[PDB]
C-alpha cells in the first residue's frame, strides 16, 4: 500500500533598515 | 421529477456558450457523417472555467439530460485510492467503459485537484495520475467517438500539458450574465413558486448587479423565507398544525425581494462585506455642485449604456478627492457607498502591505479580481499617501516593496477598460505625497478639490447634523454660521456635540433633583444658552498655513 | 443535564434563524411544497470564541430528534493515502442512507484553508472532495450541514457560496441584556444569598462574553469557598452538615471576582493594576470633573444620547510641560473608571519588519473596540504622530504609514461606537494637523501649573499616608513655590 | 511534552493527541500535563505552515467540543504566555493563569533552607544575612 | 515524447530508455526525436521526487554511452530555452542548439492541412497566406 | 529608478543592453529633465543617486561607437534644468527648437471616429489656440 505525507520547509520575508543623511 | 433536472430551459444568460457546448457535443455523437463530410475531426476534449455558480454544474446536467447518449460521472478526488497503483486502473477501467458501451459522455468536476501545474508539487502519485491522463487522452482514434467534459473553476493552475493541441482544444469562458440574461434565470427559477401580482423583475434585473447564477437564487429563496415568517408571526401559526386555509394565501410580494436584497450581497464580495453605515446625499450638507457632479459622472455608464456607446470620449474610471482635514471626503465616500445602488469595497491604505515576500502583490491582483468579477463596482483606496509614495520621500530603502506594490497597482490600474466597471476613487489629505504617475491622464483624470465651506453651505451643513436632534423652536442659525470663519464640518460637529453633552448634563442633574426632593424630561430640546456654553471653547481645526499650502497648489493645477 | 434552547439564551435573533432553518422544513414540510421552493440547507456560524456557537450546536443536538453526526475538523484526516477523502464520502453515505439528518463540522478553519495559498496536495483533494459533496451531481437529500469557526476570512470562497453555505450568521458579542440572561441561567441552578443583585452586576460587566461570565460566577463561587473553609478545620474526612447547608452567595463575592477577572480576548494586554483614586491627584479639579463626566456619560446614560440623536466625543488629548500629572491622570482612569483600559506605550508597538507595524496597530484597536466601551491610552503620542513629510531620510516612510494607518482606522468606515483615546504628550508642536482635528481627538486640555490652592492640593494629596507633626502647616510652603511643579 | 508529538507522517500528530486524551479518559480521573505549549499554539494565524494549524484545532476541540472533559484537569508550563492563542485563554480551555514570579527575601530564605536539609553545614552558619545579600535569584 | 515514459511498473522508465537506446543502435544509424524535454528534466533544482532523478540519471548514463558504431544523433523539442537541466546540456549530449525565431510556409502549412475536405471552386490561399501575420501551426 | 541601490543603475545598464542587442533602434528618453541633471547638485537626496544615474547614462552613452548605430531622442519641457553635461558635444548636440497645421491634424485625427455635427468647422478652434498641445 501506498502512504502520503506533509511538508512545509519555510518561507521568504522582507525587513526594513533606516539610513542617515549628511 | 427531481432526478429530470431540465434541458436546455434550466440554464439562462448564456446562449452562445451553451448553443457552442451542444454544437461540440451532440452532433458528433449522432451523427458523425457530417463532420467527416466537411472534413474536420470534432475535438475530443473540452474546457470550462470561470467563477463559482455561473452554471458549470448545470451545464453538465443540461447536456447529460438533453442528449440520451449514455453517461458515466467521475470526479478529480475520487479517482485514487490507499492501495499500490489504483488510480491508473481506476482511469483504464473507467476509459474502457466509456468505449465498451457506447459513445459515451465522461466529466470530470474540479480538475485542480489532480493538476497542481507540475510546478508547486512534490509528490509522485500525481505525476503518476497526470502522465496517466495525458497518455489516455492521447491514444483515443478518430472511431472512439467519446467526449470528455472538463469543469474547472480556476483556469490558470491548470498544467499547461493539457492546453497543448490535441487535449482539450475548446475552452468556454462563462461569464457573468447580464441585466436581460439576469431577468432571464430570475424567471427561470421562479416560475413554479407563486409570485404575487406587484411585482417588476425589470427593476429588480437592473438592481441586481454582481449576483451570478446562484446569488440570484439565494435572493429568491431569503425572500421567500422572509415571506413565510410575517405570516407566522401576525396569525400565530402555530407549530403543531396547519391550516389549509393560510396555505393558498401565500404570496411573495416585492417587498419581501427589497428586504432579501438589503441583506443579501454578492457571493464574490463576501469575504470583502463591510459594516452597513446608513448615510443619504441630504445627509451631506454643502458642496451641492460637488455632488451633482459626482453621481452624474458615476450615473451616466450605468443607465444609458446607449448614450455612452454613441460617443467617442473615454469614460474616466478614476477620481480623486484632496482638501483639508474634516471637510467631508470620507462621508461622501459613505454616502456613495450606501446610496449609489453599485458594488462598493471599502479598503484603508496600509492595510494591504505584508511582511512577507509576494504576498502584497497577491492581495492586490485577487482584490482587482474581486472587483472584475462584481462588476460594476467602486473600488475605495484611503490614504494614498500610504500607497502612491514618491519613490523619493525617504532616502532610506524598507525593502524595495514600496516601487514593487506601486508598479502592481499601475499594471492592476492601466489594464482596464469600459468593460467590467471599476471606478476608484481617491481621497488624500496631503495631495504633495502621491506619486505623479498615478495622476497621468487615462489613470486618475478627475481631480476634485474640496474646499472650506461658504456661509450657505455651512448652515446647510449644521442644518445637516440637526436633522434627527429635537430642537427647541425659538433658535436661529444663521448667526452661529456669520460669526464662524475658517470653520471645518468637524468644528461643526464638535460645537454640536458639545451643546448635546451640556444638555444631557442638565437633564441628569433634574432627574437626580427630583429624585432627590421625591413633563418628565425638564429639557426635552436643546438651548441657546447650551449653544452659547459650546461656541464659548469651540474653535477652528485647520491652520493657515495648511490653507495657504492648499490654495498654492490649487492655483498651481 | 440536557442544554435546551433556555440555556443557550443572549442569542435570541439568531437562535430564531437556525431554529427555523433546523425546524421548519422537519416539522411541517407542507409549507414548503405550498411556496413551491426548497428551503436552505447551509448554514455557517462565525464569531469570536466562547460566544457560544458550539453551545448553539449541542442545543441544536440535544433538541431535535433527527439524526446527528459531529465531526471535529483535523480528526477526519489519517496517513494513508487517499483516506481523508474516503472518510467524508462515508460520513455523508452513512447521514443520507440511515434518515434526514444533521452533520456538525467543527472547526472548518482546519478543512478549508482557501485551496490557493496551501501547498500541500491533501489540503487540495480534501477541500475538492468537500465541494464534490456538499454540491454536484447528487449533492445531498434533506440533510443539513452546520460548520463552526473562528476566522470566516480564512474559508474558500467557493464554500461560502449559495446551496453550500447560503447564511452565514454573526454569533456577536452580547448586549447588557444578553449579559442578564447568561447571569440568570448560570445562577439558576445554585444556592445563592438574597445580598445577590444580578442586573447591577450585568451592567457592570463591559466586555464579558459568554464562557467570561460563567468564569466570572465560578470565581465568586470558589472565594466563597475559600471565605468558609477558613473558619472550619481541614476536616480531612468529610465535612458537617451546618456548613453543607447555608453557604449563600454574598455580592461582595462577585464584586471581588470582578476586581480580578478581565475579558477573554483582552487577557493578551492586560496590565498591572496600580492603585491610585481621586483624592490621589491633587488640584485640576475642574479636569477632573470634566474628564469624569466625559467619559463616564456614555456608558451610563445611553438613552439621552438617542433621544436627542447625537453621538458623543471621543478623544482627548492632555498637553503641558513635563510632570505636570498626565500620567497620574490615566493611571487614576484605568484604576477606577469603570471602562477597560489599553495602557499602551509610545514607541512599543514599532517593529523591524514591513507592515507590522500597522497589523499591530490594527489588532489593537481591533481589540479595544470588540470589548467595548474602551479607554485607549497613548502616552507621548508625538512619538508616533511626526508631521509627514518632515524627515528626509526615513525607513521608506514608515512613520508616515504608520500614521496613516492609524488615523484611517481609528476613524472610517468603520462601527466607532465605544472607543475613548487619551492622548499625553509634553510637546504638542510635533503632531500632525489631521490627529488634532475634531472628532479624532476633540478636547484639546492644557495642564497649566499649579497654583498656590493647587500646590497646596498637591501637597496635602502626597502627604496623604504619612504621619506629619501636629504643628505643621502647609501654607508656608505654597506661599513659598511659585514655579515649581508637582515633582518638585 | 511540546515537540514530542510531532511526526513527519501526514495526519498522525494529531492522531497522537487524540490517543493520548482518550487514554486519560479511559482511564481514571486524571491530570494532563503539557509542557511548553508555545510549540504546539502559534497562535495559528501569524504562522504559516500546515501541520501546526492542525494540531491547535485538534487540541481546542478536544479541550472544549462535545462532550468535552469527564473529570480530567489540564495543567499547561510556558516561559511567554503573550505567544499563545487567544482561543486557548479562556474559560473552560485555560480557565485561570498563575504568575510564578520572582521570590521575595523570605522566599529565598525558605528555598536556602529547602536546599541546605540535605547537606551538612557548620555550626557558624547562618542563613539570613545570605537571603538578604541575595537579591535577584529566581529560586 | 517526454511524459510517455513513464508506466506502473517501477523503474520500467529506465527500461524504456534502454530499450529504445539499445533498438536505435541496434536496427541502423539513425535519429532519435525526444520531444518535450521539460517533462523528463525537471531541473533537477526545484524538483523533490526520486524516481524522476532516476529517470533522469538513465537518460544521462544514455547519452553519454554513445560510441563511434553508434553512429546515432538525438533530436529535443522544448517549449522554454530555462527550465532545462545544465547537466543534460553540459558537454557531449547537447551543444549544438538551434534558435527558430513566414507567409510561404503558412501557404504551405494551409495547402497541407485544408486538402483534405471539400473545400470551395473561389477561393485563393495566397491571400489568407498574406493577410495571417503571426500564427504558427 | 528603483528603491534597491545599485539596481537603478543595472536598469540603465541593461536598457542599454536590450537597445544595443536590436540594432538599429531609437531610445525615446521623454522628460530628460530628470535624468539630465547636475551630478550631486541637490544637497539632499537618496545618497546622492541623481549622479549615479547621470553617471551610469554618460559612461552608457559615451561608449556607442559607428556600430550598433543607436540614437537617443529627448523631450522636455524646461530646458533650463537640464545638465550641461549631457548637452556636451559628442553625446547630444542638436537642438530642434519646436504648430497651427500640427494642431488641427491632432483635432482631425482625434474626431476620426465621432459622431461630429457636419456644420462645423475646427479651422477656428485651431487659429484661437495658439500655444496650446494635444493634452489639452
Ligand atoms: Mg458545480
Ligand atoms: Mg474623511
Ligand atoms: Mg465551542
Ligand atoms: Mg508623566
Amino acid at each position: 500500500a501506498a502512504a502520503a505525507a506533509a511538508a512545509a520547509a519555510a518561507a521568504a520575508a522582507v525587513a526594513v533598515a533606516v539610513a542617515v543623511a549628511a | 421529477n427531481n432526478m429530470n433536472e431540465v434541458g436546455y430551459d434550466d440554464i439562462g444568460g448564456c446562449r452562445k456558450q451553451m448553443a457552442q457546448i451542444r454544437e461540440m457535443v451532440e452532433l458528433p455523437l449522432r451523427h458523425p457523417q457530417l463532420f467527416k463530410a466537411i472534413g474536420i475531426k470534432p475535438p475530443r476534449g473540452v474546457l470550462m472555467y470561470g467563477p463559482p455558480g455561473t452554471g458549470k454544474t448545470l451545464m453538465a446536467r443540461a447536456v447529460a439530460n438533453e442528449t440520451g447518449a449514455f453517461f458515466f460521472l467521475i470526479n478529480g478526488p475520487e479517482v485514487m485510492s490507499k492501495m499500490a497503483g489504483e488510480s491508473e486502473s481506476n482511469l483504464r477501467k473507467a476509459f474502457e467503459e466509456a468505449e465498451k458501451n457506447a459513445p459515451a459522455i465522461i466529466f470530470i468536476d474540479e480538475i485542480d485537484s489532480i493538476a497542481p501545474k507540475r510546478d508547486k508539487t512534490n509528490g509522485e502519485v500525481e505525476r503518476r495520475v497526470v502522465s496517466q491522463l495525458l497518455t489516455l487522452m492521447d491514444g483515443m482514434k478518430a472511431r472512439s467517438n467519446v467526449v470528455v467534459i472538463a469543469a474547472t473553476n480556476r483556469p490558470n493552475s491548470i498544467d499547461p500539458a493539457l492546453r497543448r493541441f490535441g487535449r482539450f482544444d475548446r475552452e468556454v469562458d462563462i461569464g457573468i450574465p447580464d441585466a436581460t440574461g439576469r431577468l432571464e434565470v430570475l424567471r427561470i427559477h421562479t416560475k413554479n413558486m407563486k409570485l404575487a401580482d406587484d411585482v417588476d423583475l425589470e427593476a429588480l434585473a437592473a438592481e441586481t448587479h454582481g449576483y451570478v447564477g446562484a446569488d440570484i437564487a439565494s435572493l429568491c429563496s431569503e425572500a421567500a423565507m422572509q415571506q413565510i415568517r410575517e405570516k407566522m408571526d401576525l396569525i400565530d401559526l402555530d407549530e403543531d398544525e396547519i391550516d389549509a386555509e393560510v396555505l393558498d394565501s401565500l404570496g411573495v410580494t416585492m417587498d419581501n425581494f427589497r428586504f432579501a436584497l438589503g441583506n443579501s450581497n454578492p457571493s464574490a464580495l463576501r469575504e470583502t462585506v463591510v459594516e452597513s453605515v446608513n448615510v443619504t446625499w441630504d445627509d451631506v450638507g454643502g458642496l451641492d455642485e460637488i455632488k451633482e457632479e459626482l453621481k452624474e459622472t458615476v450615473e451616466y455608464p450605468v443607465l444609458h449604456p446607449d448614450q455612452y456607446t454613441k460617443f467617442g470620449l473615454s469614460p474616466s474610471k478614476g477620481v480623486l478627492f484632496y482638501g483639508p482635514p474634516g471637510t467631508g471626503k470620507t462621508l461622501l465616500a459613505k454616502a456613495v457607498a450606501t446610496e449609489v445602488s453599485a458594488n462598493f469595497i471599502s479598503v484603508k491604505g496600509p492595510e494591504l502591505l505584508s511582511m512577507w515576500y509576494g504576498e502584497s502583490e497577491s492581495n492586490i491582483r485577487d482584490i482587482f479580481d474581486k472587483a472584475r468579477a462584481a462588476a460594476p463596482t467602486v473600488v475605495f483606496l484611503d490614504e494614498l499617501d500610504s500607497i502612491a509614495k514618491a519613490r523619493g520621500g525617504s532616502l532610506g530603502d524598507a525593502g524595495g516593496a514600496s516601487d514593487r506594490v506601486v508598479n502592481q497597482l499601475l499594471t492592476e490600474m492601466d489594464g482596464m477598460n469600459a468593460k467590467k466597471n471599476v471606478f476608484v476613487i481617491g481621497a488624500t489629505n496631503r495631495p504633495d505625497q502621491i506619486d505623479p504617475a498615478i495622476l497621468r491622464p487615462g489613470r486618475l483624470d478627475q481631480l476634485i478639490y474640496v474646499p472650506l465651506p461658504d456661509e450657505n453651505a455651512r448652515l446647510s451643513i449644521l442644518n445637516a447634523q440637526l436633522r434627527k436632534t429635537p430642537l427647541e423652536p425659538g433658535l436661529e442659525l444663521t448667526a452661529i454660521a456669520k460669526a464662524t470663519q475658517g470653520f471645518s464640518g468637524a468644528d461643526l460637529l464638535y460645537i454640536v456635540q458639545r451643546a448635546a453633552k451640556y444638555a444631557i448634563k442638565d437633564s441628569i442633574e433634574a432627574h437626580r433633583q427630583h429624585e432627590a426632593e421625591k413633563e418628565v424630561d425638564p429639557v426635552p430640546y436643546i438651548t441657546k444658552e447650551h449653544f452659547a456654553e459650546a461656541m464659548k471653547t469651540a474653535k477652528r481645526s485647520v491652520s493657515d498655513a495648511e490653507l495657504r499650502r492648499y490654495e498654492a497648489y490649487s492655483q498651481q493645477m
